[PDB]
């Protein structure tokens, strides 16, 4: 039948529109979590590097 | 991952501040041993220009 076709069209469309969701969903995802991962290693060079650093500096002064 | 690659760059680092602040600090010693030793060696030799001196404006 024609409305056969079209609910199984309608559950096919269905599908596809929440697959993509969910594509963009991830993607998403993953770009948020890899900038919070590489904002985390921008942040820890400076936060030892800064520590050596200073460490240098009073040790040179003692 | 991130935990992992954190730690081993701490290791890392203090391996480098440790190895590098000991290094510096024994050299520091050995050079002022090495001063302390010229300025008292150049001292000596020096002396008894003193002694006369103060002994001399100290007394009439």
């Amino acid at each position: 039948s024609k409305l056969e076709a079209i609910l199984s069209q309608e559950v096919e469309a269905e599908i596809q529109a929440l697959l993509q969701e969910a594509e963009a969903k991830a993607e998403a995802v993953k770009r948020e979590a890899e900038e919070k991962a590489k904002a985390l290693l921008q942040a820890r060079e400076r936060a030892l590097e800064a520590q050596y650093r200073a460490a240098l500096r009073r040790a040179e002064s003692a | 991952e991130a935990e992992a690659k954190a730690k081993a760059l701490e290791a890392q680092y203090r391996e480098r501040e440790r190895a590098e602040t000991e290094a510096l600090l024994a050299r520091y010693r050995e050079r002022a041993e090495a001063e302390a030793k010229a300025v008292r060696e150049k001292a000596m030799a020096r002396l008894d220009e003193a002694v006369a001196l103060v002994l001399k404006e100290v007394l009439p």
